[PDB]
């Protein structure tokens, strides 16, 4: 009714086309973004480097783009900088580094899928709320 | 023991310590629910305890104890066998029975006065022997497996040392400790910022090596008491009576437990925080350690960084030991842990090393740190006072330190209550002030 | 008679007593608790607060709320069948009313009790004396629910009728009126946290030098509830404190009334206070101090560490709290120390 | 005499010295004497204090420019926070003055001596011979100053936190906690509120009975409160004509005919409510802040509605932003 | 004796005790209402 | 004092109290219940259900803005608000 | 000037103390 199809929906490629969604999945992503670890990450901020945030635009500057249901996904899988130049791999949960962040382990492409578009999601219905902190809250 | 010849009903314990108790069984009776809990807690511990996960994150109070003696842990503070916590609980919960099973019994069918059946020992308070023998017992029961734990610390497994060579991993005492000075010296200790008369303790060569000394010391005393009768001056001047050996004897955990919770909060020796949250400084220290690095990361010179106040961002200085982190931080530049210890200096911190040695296994678990903080609401939002609930996580060092402060206040308030009662029966005037027998009536006015 | 028939009846014992009082009593007090109550689990207070004040709409025991009419409205007693509502039970449960509703109701359920703590004195040969006692919180409540939101804005600014709801509404005072600095608020606490101690003092103080007249462990049942015979020796009293605290409070008549005093006298310099407050009258000041923090930018005492809380729970709250203004603070005139 | 000491034994336990001073009193006695001495002074007359992490100096002395409620002598800087800072560790007395030590001494030594008068409090419940469950009412404030001077402390590492002896400090104390521990949605602080209210109340009520079924003994020129003479045999007050009152005015049972009962119930209230509170500053002292219900209210889209709650917190932030400006180098003010 | 069931006591305990239970339904209900 | 009003360990303990009462009590449990489930509460109360607080699109806050012609306001909020 | 007239209170109030415990009117037993 409010949480309705289209606004589930989001962007796939860097070239356009959108996988739209389920409320399952969409739950999926709650239930995994926090225990893929909201630690540093509550909300939608960067407590290890507050620099950083998640909101839409952030990830669309990002390098490679990072808008992507994709995107968000080769990065889960393996990390990199905002630069795009040094794999950030061994400092970021990742699945290239698994024995490093456990909660990384039992992590799947239909898992990941999830936290991804969890992450182009939640801006759509909380606004600004997403990016910034304390400020909005 | 009906009503009347008796107390009210909340009270109700109180016609118990009438004649010879009807039932030790109550003791025992609940020194069941006591081990039973244990059996529920660690079985359902367990039964909610994921391998990855870090167990701090899962309210893990109970599971960690068992990986702070060295099962189910080894390399790092990851778990390998679900299978020996199983284990303790499991047994624990079902020796509760045997317990529970015979408390039961002792309270309602067996004899309602043991001061009769006597013989063994036996039953009456004032009977100055019969309890200097019976705790001299319970004395060489405690110190019993004081050493039971310099085994499983020297001869059944080890212990879990974060501080251990290599990194926190499952590791055997081998040398204990020897030289009375260091053992006891604890004691004799600072007892403020800086050096805590108990809880300063680096490794385990020192608590396994100081048990031992105390198996011994508290073996000779269960050994020492059973044989003999207190001194004169004793008797003269400690109240005997049931009560009373409630009284004090209560006032012991008090204070004792106030030992643990100012404990549990700030050791990572004995509480490792890979199974327990990092420490409250410890936390605000690793924040200080991620953003130190993130700057000088970011091309920031660090140590010549003069910071907001006029001292300096990622280093300052404190005036004993030279060079720590700065920020509030301060507060913590006694805080030790593995992580951080690395990069450390004659003088202090070292800028050579945190410059250019300070590696990557850090950073991470310098995040987690940063994160994972004591900072939470029974709400259990773990977080800021005012953070959005999202990541909720209470650090088991909150639960541990905070409830045992509580009780252990409480307990405080016993040992009042239950000495401000006893020393009563002392003169009489525990029931009452005798409406024609009143000592102020009858004496010299202040004026 | 006729009127008798109506006394005579209601007015002798049967429990709970029912007397010429109960008649406003009884009914306002009723609705009130009532009032506040179908709030909490029902009403919602959106359209006010653009806030949830509703187990209903989701809200716990510490968030539901029976909130406060929007700053629309002011100090119109919002009337079920008035030209604001008109008879709307749903649009008049909407706009809040309830509140007004609670708060009326309530002030009377109040006149009415105390009628009623007089009816049955008088009846009962006694002292009214604790009617009087009971101006303490009249005071406080005709003050802090009808006067000062009537001094302000509208019905708004009142309290909030709420258990988080009302913590807001001193926060607001600290951080608007800064009320902790106040002098007449502060007898106020002087008097309830004074009082407070005074009554357990006295509880315990008595309880202890209780003569022990029964025989075992129940000096709970030895008490005579039939005849005169002072329990706590008033002797081992005095020769108690004055040797302990250096003072003795030798006689009852005063003890057990100074008891009566400490309080309902601060909550009166609260009630005091307060209706400072209703015309913005209050004590944030303090000018000798800021007329030296012009210069001297490196003077410092606490009172200005501490204004300056203040300061920053304007900034943040208000664009939210005060809905009504529709403020905007753009993410730079938000005041911060370096760091967060 | 065969010892002098004798005497000295008999004397501090003297049960008719005008003022009791037992074996507690022996510590009790000056070490607030010293402990008030230093007070006094450094209220009149004391330098200003780097309190918080940096070299920003606080002043609180009349002398320096307070008034009696700026009034304050501060904390011990996040310097030494729990290190012990006595005045002979600082070098220059200027040293100990600046880093504020006369913290340390009077909250240690009061605190202290504090306690041995909770003692001396039972001691001469023992020479006199009567009940002695009153020490312990006097717990529960002991127990706060002792919270707010020595767990709070222990708990955030510093003394540099700990109610600031003033009174201004005090309203400073309290605000920024409020901030960092939502403390007024503590379920504590609740049970606090709850009887320091309650006995405030009943301290009220008791005192309003008893006055109101007083008795008879005077004229309306006489001063009704003259009717009764100290060791009096029969109480002043009516209690039956009073329960036949107040029992009446709602409900009839709600009320105590028990004397021992009811003013027992006045002691217990304010004095484990007050425990529950001593505990909630106690318990916050870790980290166990109140509750937070931020954004726990939601709608399907998932736009937040906003709990009453969250207002509390949106006036707690503008707390958290200022509090202490300039030494929080870092996002999380994790201490 | 025989004491009414129509007791002015009564028509208070009531007030109260009628609502109280339609309200611990109507609430005990809602600890359901998601989405 | 002399009291003498029906008895209630009589009836709390009483035979037709439970017999009484037992079928009428979750009456009303189930009465709230119902006034709940069938989701008139909310149209009773105005009180909107989390599928409709904000319309779909907008994101303000649907705030009455006068006094007198309120009755429209909520309306006309309630109105393009789904 | 004003801090003396706080010291001065301050100060005539711990007398007040004085006199109130020490010449305070006493408790007659009778
Ligand atoms: C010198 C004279 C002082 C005169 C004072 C007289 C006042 C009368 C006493 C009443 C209360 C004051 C007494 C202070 C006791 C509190 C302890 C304390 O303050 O000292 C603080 C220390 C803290 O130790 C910490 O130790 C740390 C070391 O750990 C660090 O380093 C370690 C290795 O070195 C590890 O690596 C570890 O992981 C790492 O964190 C740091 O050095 C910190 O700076 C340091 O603070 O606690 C400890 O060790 C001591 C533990 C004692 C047990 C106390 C239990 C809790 C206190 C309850 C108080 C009871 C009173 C209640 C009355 C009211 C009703 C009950
Ligand atoms: C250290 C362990 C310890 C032990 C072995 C005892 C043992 C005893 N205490 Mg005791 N006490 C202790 C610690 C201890 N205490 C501490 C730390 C305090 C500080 C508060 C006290 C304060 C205290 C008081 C004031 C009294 C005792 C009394 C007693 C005796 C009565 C037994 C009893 O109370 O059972 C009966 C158990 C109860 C009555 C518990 C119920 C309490 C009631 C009032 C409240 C009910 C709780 C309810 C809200 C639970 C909700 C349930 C919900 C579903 C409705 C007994 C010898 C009594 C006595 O006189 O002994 C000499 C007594 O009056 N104690
Ligand atoms: C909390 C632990 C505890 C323990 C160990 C006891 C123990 C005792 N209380 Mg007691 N009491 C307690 C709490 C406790 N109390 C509390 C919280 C209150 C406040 C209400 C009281 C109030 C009170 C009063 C007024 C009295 C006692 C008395 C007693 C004694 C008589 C026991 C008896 O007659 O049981 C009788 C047992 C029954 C009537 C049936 C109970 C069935 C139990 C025993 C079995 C349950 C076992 C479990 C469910 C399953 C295990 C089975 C096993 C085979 C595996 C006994 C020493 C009496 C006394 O004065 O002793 C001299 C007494 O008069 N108590
Ligand atoms: C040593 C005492 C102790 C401590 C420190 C803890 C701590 C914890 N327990 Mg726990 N527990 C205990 C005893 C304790 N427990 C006992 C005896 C039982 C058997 C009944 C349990 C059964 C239990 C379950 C089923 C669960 C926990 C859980 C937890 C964790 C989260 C609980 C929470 O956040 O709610 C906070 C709770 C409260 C704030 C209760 C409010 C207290 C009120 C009633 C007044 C209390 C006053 C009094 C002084 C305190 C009583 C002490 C306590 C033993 C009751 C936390 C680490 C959760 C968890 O982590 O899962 C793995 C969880 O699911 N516990
Ligand atoms: C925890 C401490 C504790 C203490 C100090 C005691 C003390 C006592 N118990 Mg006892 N008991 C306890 C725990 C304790 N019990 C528990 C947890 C249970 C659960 C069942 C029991 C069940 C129990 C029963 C049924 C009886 C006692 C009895 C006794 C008394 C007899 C003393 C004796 O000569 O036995 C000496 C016992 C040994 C030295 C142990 C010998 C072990 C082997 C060699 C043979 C024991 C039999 C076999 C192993 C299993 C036991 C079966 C059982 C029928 C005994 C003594 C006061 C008796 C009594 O009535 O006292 C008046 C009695 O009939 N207890
Ligand atoms: C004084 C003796 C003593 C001390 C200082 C310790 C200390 C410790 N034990 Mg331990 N332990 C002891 C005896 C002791 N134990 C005995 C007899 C046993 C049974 C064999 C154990 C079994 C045991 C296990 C299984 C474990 C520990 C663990 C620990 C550590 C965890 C932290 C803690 O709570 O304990 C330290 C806190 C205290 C000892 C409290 C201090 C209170 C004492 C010093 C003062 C008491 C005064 C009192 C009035 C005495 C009255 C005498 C008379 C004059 C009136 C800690 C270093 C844990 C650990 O470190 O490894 C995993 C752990 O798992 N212990
Ligand atoms: C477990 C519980 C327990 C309990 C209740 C008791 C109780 C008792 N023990 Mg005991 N004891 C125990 C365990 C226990 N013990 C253990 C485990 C051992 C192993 C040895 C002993 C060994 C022991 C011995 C050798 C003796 C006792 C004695 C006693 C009795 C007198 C104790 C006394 O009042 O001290 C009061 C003491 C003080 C208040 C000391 C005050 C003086 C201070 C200033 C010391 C100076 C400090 C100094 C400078 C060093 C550091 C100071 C400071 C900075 C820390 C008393 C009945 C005595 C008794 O008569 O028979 C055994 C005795 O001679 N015990
Ligand atoms: C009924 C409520 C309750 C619950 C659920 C717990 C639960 C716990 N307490 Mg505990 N405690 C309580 C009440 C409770 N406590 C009270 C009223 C006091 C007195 C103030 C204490 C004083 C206390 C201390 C000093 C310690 C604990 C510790 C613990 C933890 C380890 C248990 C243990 O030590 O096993 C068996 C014993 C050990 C593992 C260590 C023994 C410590 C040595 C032997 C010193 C003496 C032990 C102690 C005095 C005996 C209490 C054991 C406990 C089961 C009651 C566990 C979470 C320990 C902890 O911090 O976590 C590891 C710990 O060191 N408690
Ligand atoms: C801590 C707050 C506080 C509470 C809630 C409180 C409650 C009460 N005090 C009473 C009495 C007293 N209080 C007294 C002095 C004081 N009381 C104080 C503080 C309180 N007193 C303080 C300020 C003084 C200290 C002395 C005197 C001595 C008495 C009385 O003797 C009397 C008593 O005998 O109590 C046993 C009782 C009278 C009952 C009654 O008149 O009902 C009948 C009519 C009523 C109450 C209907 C009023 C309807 C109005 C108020 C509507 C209000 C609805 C909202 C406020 C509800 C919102 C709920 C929140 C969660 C938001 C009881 C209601
Ligand atoms: C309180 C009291 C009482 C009682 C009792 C007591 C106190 C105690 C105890 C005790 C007890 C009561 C005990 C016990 C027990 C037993 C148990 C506890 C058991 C068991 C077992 C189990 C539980 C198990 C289970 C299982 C198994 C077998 C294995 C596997 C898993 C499972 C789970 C399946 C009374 C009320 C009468 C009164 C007096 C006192
Ligand atoms: Mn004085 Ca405890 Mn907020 Mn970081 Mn500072
Ligand atoms: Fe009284």
């Amino acid at each position: 009714a409010e949480l309705t199809p289209e606004v589930l929906t989001v962007p796939l490629n860097s070239e356009g086309k959108t996988i739209t969604l389920t409320e399952k999945q969409y739950l999926e992503g709650k239930r995994l973004f926090q225990y893929a670890c909201a630690s540093c990450h509550v909300g939608g901020i960067t407590k290890t480097n507050p620099s950083l945030d998640l909101r839409t635009e952030t990830l669309a500057l990002a390098t490679p783009p990072r808008d992507n249901i994709e995107g968000l996904v080769d990065y889960m899988k393996n990390p990199t900088t905002y630069d795009g130049e040094q794999e950030i791999a061994e400092v970021h949960p990742s699945l290239r580094s698994a024995d490093i962040f456990p909660k990384m382990r039992n992590l799947t492409e239909k898992d990941l899928v999830a936290i991804a578009g969890h992450i182009l999601v939640e801006p759509k219905i909380l606004g600004d709320k997403w990016g910034g902190g304390k400020v909005y809250y | 023991d009906q009503e009347s010849s008796g107390f009210a009903w909340w009270a109700g314990n109180a016609r118990l310590i009438n004649l010879s108790g009807k039932l030790l069984g109550a003791h025992v009776a609940h020194a069941g629910l006591i081990v039973f809990w244990a059996g529920a807690m660690t079985l359902f511990e367990l039964a909610h305890f994921i391998p990855e996960k870090p167990m701090y994150e899962q309210g893990l109070i109970l599971i960690p104890h068992i990986a702070t003696l060295g099962w189910g842990v080894g390399p790092g503070g990851e778990v390998v066998d679900t299978f020996p916590f199983f284990v303790v609980g499991v047994v624990h919960l079902i020796s509760s029975a045997v317990l529970g099973f015979g408390g039961v019994y002792h309270a309602i069918r067996g004899p309602e006065t043991l001061e009769e059946y006597s013989s063994f020992f036996g039953y009456d308070w004032k009977d100055k022997n019969k309890m200097t023998t019976i705790l001299g017992f319970h004395l060489i029961v405690l110190g019993i497996g004081a050493l039971l734990l310099v085994a499983k610390a020297m001869f059944f497994g080890g212990l879990y040392d974060t501080w251990a060579p290599g990194g926190g991993d499952v590791r055997v005492i081998t040398n204990p400790t020897l030289d009375p000075r260091v053992i006891f010296g604890y004691l004799l200790k600072s007892p403020f910022g800086g050096e805590g008369w108990i809880v300063s303790v680096n490794n385990l060569e020192d608590v396994v090596g100081g048990h031992i000394w105390i198996g011994l010391i508290c073996i000779a005393g269960g050994i020492w008491h059973i044989l003999t009768t207190p001194f004169g001056w004793a008797r003269r001047a400690f109240i005997w009576s049931g009560e009373a050996y409630l009284s004090y004897s209560l006032g012991a955990l008090s204070m004792m437990g106030f030992i643990a919770t100012c404990f549990v909060w700030f050791n990572n020796t004995v509480y490792p925080s890979e199974f327990y949250g990092p420490t409250g400084p410890e936390a605000s220290q690793a924040q200080a350690m991620t953003f130190l690095i993130r700057d000088q990361k970011l091309g920031a010179n660090v140590g010549s960084a003069q910071g907001p106040t006029g001292l300096g961002k990622y280093l300052m200085r404190s005036p004993t030991g030279e060079i720590i982190f700065g920020g509030e931080t301060m507060r913590f530049w006694d805080f030790r842990g593995p992580w951080l210890e690395p990069l450390r200096g004659p003088n202090g911190l070292d800028l050579n090393k945190i410059k250019n040695d300070i590696q990557p296994w850090q950073e991470r678990r310098a995040a987690e740190y940063m994160t994972h903080a004591p900072l939470g609401s029974l709400n259990s939002v773990g977080g800021v006072a005012t953070e959005i609930n999202s990541v909720n996580f209470v650090s088991p060092r909150s639960w541990l330190a905070t409830s045992h402060f509580v009780l252990a206040f409480f307990f405080l308030v016993g040992h009042l209550w239950h000495a401000g009662r006893a020393r009563a029966a002392a003169a009489g005037f525990e029931k009452g002030i005798d409406r024609e027998s009143e000592p102020v009536l009858s004496m010299p006015s202040l004026d | 008679g006729w009127f008798d028939i109506l006394d005579d009846w209601l007015k002798r014992d049967r429990f709970v007593f029912v007397g010429w009082s109960g008649i406003l009593l009884f009914p306002c007090a009723y609705l009130a608790l009532g009032g506040w109550l179908t709030g909490t689990t029902f009403v919602t207070s959106w359209y006010t607060h653009g806030l949830a004040s509703s187990y209903l709409e989701g809200c716990n025991f510490l968030t539901v709320a029976v909130s406060t009419p929007a700053n629309s409205m002011g100090h119109s007693l919002l009337l079920l069948w008035g030209p604001e509502a008109q008879g709307d039970f749903t649009r008049w449960c909407q706009l809040g009313g309830l509140w007004t509703f609670i708060a009326l109701h309530g002030a009377f359920g109040l006149i009415g009790f105390m009628l009623r703590q007089f009816e049955i004195a008088r009846l009962v040969g006694v002292r009214p004396y604790n009617a009087i006692a009971f101006s303490a919180p009249i005071a406080v409540f005709v003050s802090v629910f009808l006067i000062y939101p009537l001094g302000q804005s509208s019905w708004f600014f009142a309290p909030s009728f709420g258990v988080a709801a009302i913590f807001r509404f001193l926060l607001f005072f600290q951080g608007f009126h800064n009320w902790t600095l106040n002098p007449f608020h502060m007898m106020g606490v002087a008097g309830v946290l004074g009082g407070a101690l005074l009554c357990a003092i006295h509880g315990a103080t008595v309880e202890n030098t209780l003569f022990q007249d029964g025989e075992g462990a129940s000096t709970f049942r030895a008490f005579n509830p039939t005849q005169a015979e002072e329990t706590y020796s008033m002797v081992t009293a005095n020769r108690f404190w004055s040797q302990i605290f250096g003072i003795a409070f030798s006689n009852k008549r005063w003890l057990h009334f100074f008891m009566l005093f400490v309080p309902v006298t601060g909550l009166w310099m609260s009630a005091i206070g307060v209706v400072g407050l209703a015309l913005n009258l209050r004590s944030y000041d303090f000018i000798s101090q800021e007329i030296r923090a012009a210069e001297d930018p490196e003077f410092e005492t606490f009172y200005t560490k501490n204004l300056l809380l203040n300061e920053g729970i304007r900034a943040w709250m208000a664009p939210q709290d005060q809905p009504h203004e529709n403020f905007v603070f753009p993410e730079e005139v938000l005041p911060r120390g370096n760091a967060l | 005499s065969a010892n002098l000491w004798e005497r000295f034994c008999n004397w501090v336990t003297s049960t008719d010295n005008r003022l009791y001073v037992g074996w507690f009193g022996v510590i009790m006695i000056p070490t607030l004497l010293a402990a008030t001495i230093c007070f006094v002074i450094a209220f009149i007359a004391a330098p200003p204090v780097d309190i918080d992490g940096i070299r920003e100096p606080v002043s609180g002395s009349l002398l320096y420019g307070n008034n009696i409620i700026t009034g304050a002598v501060v904390p011990s800087s996040n310097a030494i926070g729990l290190h012990f800072y006595p005045i002979w560790e600082a070098a220059s007395l200027d040293e100990w003055l600046y880093n504020g030590g006369p913290y340390q001494l009077i909250i240690f030594h009061f605190l202290l001596g504090a306690s041995c008068y909770m003692g001396r409090q039972w001691e001469l419940s023992y020479r006199l011979g009567m009940r002695p469950w009153i020490c312990v009412a006097y717990s529960a404030p002991l127990a706060s100053a002792f919270a707010v001077f020595l767990i709070y402390p222990i708990g955030q590492g510093s003394f540099s936190d700990g109610m600031p002896l003033g009174i201004s400090g005090t309203f400073n104390f309290m605000i920024v906690f409020q901030a960092e521990h939502n403390i007024l949605m503590h379920p504590f602080h609740q049970l606090g509120v709850a009887g320091v209210f309650g006995g405030a109340l009943f301290c009220a009520m008791h005192g309003s009975l008893v006055t109101s079924s007083l008795i008879r003994e005077t004229t309306e020129t006489e001063s009704a409160n003259y009717g009764y003479k100290f060791g009096q045999e029969e109480e002043t007050y009516n209690i039956v004509a009073a329960h036949g009152y107040f029992g009446r005015l709602i409900f009839q049972y709600a009320s105590f005919n028990n004397s021992r009962s009811l003013h027992f119930f006045l002691a217990a209230w304010r004095v484990v409510g007050v425990w529950f509170a001593a505990l909630g500053i106690s318990t916050m002292a870790f980290n166990l802040n109140g509750f937070n219900f931020n954004h726990s209210v939601i709608d399907a889209k998932g736009n937040v509605i906003n709990t009453w709650a969250d207002i509390i917190n949106r006036a707690n932030l503008g707390m958290e932003v200022m509090h202490e400006r300039n030494a929080h180098n870092f996002p999380l003010d994790l201490a | 004796v025989s004491y009414p069931i129509f007791t002015v006591r009564w028509v208070a305990v009531h007030t109260l005790a009628v609502p109280t239970i339609f309200f611990l339904g109507a609430i005990a209900a809602m600890q359901f209402i998601q989405r | 004092g002399t009291t003498g009003e029906r008895p209630f360990s009589d009836i709390i303990t009483s035979v037709r109290y439970w017999v009484i009462h037992s079928i009428t009590i979750p009456a009303l449990f189930i009465a709230g219940w119902l006034f709940v489930s069938t989701g008139l509460a909310y149209d009773v109360f105005g009180t909107p259900r989390p599928d409709s607080y904000y319309a779909q699109e907008q994101r303000s806050i649907p705030l009455v803005t006068d006094r007198f012609e309120a009755k429209q306001q909520v309306e006309t909020f309630l109105e393009q608000l789904k | 000037m004003e801090t003396i007239t706080y010291v001065f209170i301050f100060a005539c109030i711990i007398a007040l103390f004085f006199f109130a415990i020490f010449f305070r009117e006493p408790p007659r037993i009778t």
